[PDB]
């Protein structure tokens, strides 16, 4: 039995081997009991306050959308400490984890920023950090593996598998099988067994509700929409989170397409997947006719996890939110606008909900609409990854 | 219909523990695994726990991922590994064959028409490696519905609430994992649990007496069997013949 649901809707559950059940009853009941505890929620405000800068702007795009109807505005967790949302989340479950008397924490990370964010969460408070990486993650993100070790972290290559985030994934429950007693798995989406997606969504939560406080603030109303990237769901469900009630607020998550979706090679598993039970949930995935998982392809490394959590498929089953697809050459496109007309570098990642924000927009520019992307995390990451393919065209 | 109580019976009638070897099938290579199977079987297997390559084994140590990987390195599919079940039953009618799966495989093309192949080529009982027991009910009506016994890990970390659901869901046999206080095997057999066998570092002959000596019904040498093939990569024949000789002996260690 748990204290919440596991499931949303169809979509969710706890599907581990039996001896990691009480670690997940352990840290749902830790929780549970954190949500209730005031002097919880002021450590918890206090280091997102004061270590890692909460709140973020919230910044008006006027020559992104000059000559239209739309209003932009960027919510800012690239402004973050770490340069991420991630940050959130970790800062919650380290203090979750000393909550529970543990002292090391275990995460996985494929683009390498929920390694830093793990990494710098576990140096701040006191815990010992390894990191699970697929051998090929560590390969190509050689910067973010260096940030870690820098900041104290044991940053692990996983070879098993495809050695890419799943696999990694894959080992870092296996590790916490045997280690739960005094290791926490500090898993970097909102996806996984229950009570991941719930405890990531409250974590990242404050998202939604500081842009809620500072969109009435300018404008007097609420947003049309709320725009989000999508990889394994945080920073979205963050966004979406606090508005889920106000049911006239368009929610839009914007999985990644990749080479576009008609040639397989995407990332967007929700609208394009098939529900599978893989990673402790059933969710939709990206999987082969014969239900091996596969990976997502994107040009952003940080939306590469092959599955999404299982609240946004709960949430465009009934209709609540929609989902979309935005692939390589429209998200470049939205990064490179972004840079030259609001001199902000966004992630490849936070580009997808820019580059939909930019269509919605573009299709129909006498539209009146006030229309908030979260822009997940800073681009000087990619800078590397955008000037590689700039000069293979020119 | 009824292979799981009849080894169990005759087990008993002769004052012996099951060994159950663990082997993924397809590994290193179809015809190779079943080559290796009916060694298994020779040398005194009284059941197989038989895995199915999944890309994502959360649950299984590095022996075993190396194993899938050799599988899918020889093209290895599900649907080639019911066919291998299918040649495995028809060739062997009595032995109880059990299935270690993942849950996707089992979620993947319908819970219940898979449970309805394994009835066709004559699977006994389907352990999913990553559905515990509060998840469990719709594959183990599934496996009910089709005459498959589901088969439930106890864990070392289990309360009594665990073992009394395990004890009432469970069927064919009860994989213990555990360093046998048999304070476990005790509660088992006191809640008439279906028979225990203890799959936790059985990897020698003085383990598998061990076991039974602490109660359990037999042991499940998860490990040990895909070593062996690990290490005889290079010939296949040395490969079959220290299989026999490692189960007859793990086999022999039984005899209590
Ligand atoms: C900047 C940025 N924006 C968005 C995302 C998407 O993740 P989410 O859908 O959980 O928000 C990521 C994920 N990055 C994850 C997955 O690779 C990591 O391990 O680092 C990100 O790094
Ligand atoms: C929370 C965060 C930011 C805010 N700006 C105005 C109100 C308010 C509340
Ligand atoms: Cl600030
Ligand atoms: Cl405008
Ligand atoms: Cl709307
Ligand atoms: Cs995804």
């Amino acid at each position: 039995t748990t204290l919440l649901n596991p499931y949303f809707g169809e979509f969710g559950g706890m599907y581990v081997p039996q001896i990691l059940m009480p670690a997940l009853n352990q840290l749902e009941e830790a929780f549970v009991s954190a949500q209730k505890d005031p002097e919880f929620q002021a450590q918890f405000a206090d280091l997102l306050k004061n270590y890692a800068g909460r709140p973020t702007a919230l910044t008006k795009c006027q020559n992104i959308t000059a000559g239209t109807r739309t209003t932009l505005y960027l919510k800012r967790e690239d402004l973050l400490h770490g340069g991420a949302h991630k940050t959130n989340q970790v800062l919650g479950q380290a203090l979750l984890a000393k909550r529970m008397g543990k002292s090391e924490i275990i995460a996985e990370t494929g683009a390498g920023q929920h390694g830093v964010a793990s990494a710098l969460a576990s140096a701040l408070l006191g815990l010992k950090c390894r990191i699970y990486m697929g051998a090929k993650d560590v390969e190509r993100q050689s910067p973010n593996v260096f940030r870690m070790r820098l900041m104290g972290a044991e940053v692990i290559p996983v070879h098993s598998g495809s050695a890419t985030l799943k696999d990694a994934c894959n080992e870092a429950l296996r590790d916490w099988s045997g280690s739960y007693e005094t290791a926490h798995y500090m898993l970097g989406t909102a996806a996984g067994p229950h009570p991941y997606p719930t405890i990531v969504r409250e974590f990242q939560r404050m998202i939604g509700e500081e842009t809620k406080a500072q969109i009435l603030d300018k404008e007097g109303r609420l947003p049309d929409a709320v725009i989000a990237c999508v990889g394994g769901g945080s920073n979205a469900i963050g966004m979406f989170a606090d508005f889920i009630n106000d049911t006239s607020v368009g929610l839009i998550g914007v999985e990644p397409g990749g080479h576009g979706i008609e040639t397989g090679e995407h990332g967007a598993p929700l609208k394009h997947g098939r529900v599978g039970i893989y990673f402790g949930m059933k969710a939709p995935m990206m999987q082969t006719a014969d239900g091996q998982i596969e990976e997502s392809y994107s040009i952003s490394a940080g939306l590469d996890f092959p599955s999404v959590g299982p609240q946004h498929a709960y949430l465009n089953s009934i209709g609540r939110a929609d989902y979309v697809s935005i692939t390589d050459d429209e998200a470049l496109e939205a990064f490179k606008t972004l840079c030259r007309h609001e001199g902000i570098i966004p992630a490849l990642e936070s580009s997808h909900a820019l580059a939909h924000a930019l269509k919605m927009m573009r299709e129909q520019p006498e539209k009146e609409q006030l229309l908030v992307v979260n822009l997940s995390g800073r681009g000087d990451k990619d800078i590397f990854t955008v000037h590689d393919i700039l000069k293979a065209r020119g | 219909m009824e292979r799981y109580e009849n080894l169990f019976a005759q087990l008993n009638d002769r004052r012996e523990g099951a060994f159950v070897p663990f082997v993924t099938l397809g590994d290193p290579g179809i015809e190779q695994s079943l080559k290796i199977i009916d060694t298994l079987i020779d040398a005194g297997a009284d059941a197989l726990e038989l895995g199915v390559p999944f890309s994502d084994p959360l649950a299984d140590g590095p022996t075993i991922q190396n194993a899938n990987l050799r599988a899918f390195a020889a093209g290895v599919t599900p649907a080639q590994c019911f066919e291998m079940l299918a040649l495995i039953r028809e060739k062997h009618p009595t032995i109880p064959i059990g299935l270690l799966m993942y849950a996707n495989l089992v979620f993947n093309n319908g819970i219940d028409a898979f449970y309805a192949r394994c009835e066709q080529v004559g699977v006994d009982s389907v352990l999913v490696a990553d559905v515990p027991v509060e998840e469990s009910a719709p594959f183990r009506q599934a496996a009910l519905r089709h005459n498959i016994a589901p088969i439930f890990i106890c864990p070392p970390n289990a309360d009594d609430d665990l073992l009394r659901q395990v004890a009432s869901y469970g069927r064919g046999y009860t994989y213990l994992l555990s360093r046998s206080l048999h304070h476990l095997i005790e509660k088992l057999k006191e809640y008439h649990a279906a028979p225990a066998l203890q799959g936790f570092g059985i990897s020698s002959p003085e383990q598998v007496s061990a076991a039974v000596r602490a109660g359990a019904a037999g042991a499940i040498s998860g490990s040990a069997i895909v070593k062996i093939i690990e290490k005889n990569l290079a010939s296949p024949k040395q490969m079959l013949a220290e299989l026999r000789s490692f189960v007859s002996a793990m086999k022999a260690a039984s005899r209590a």
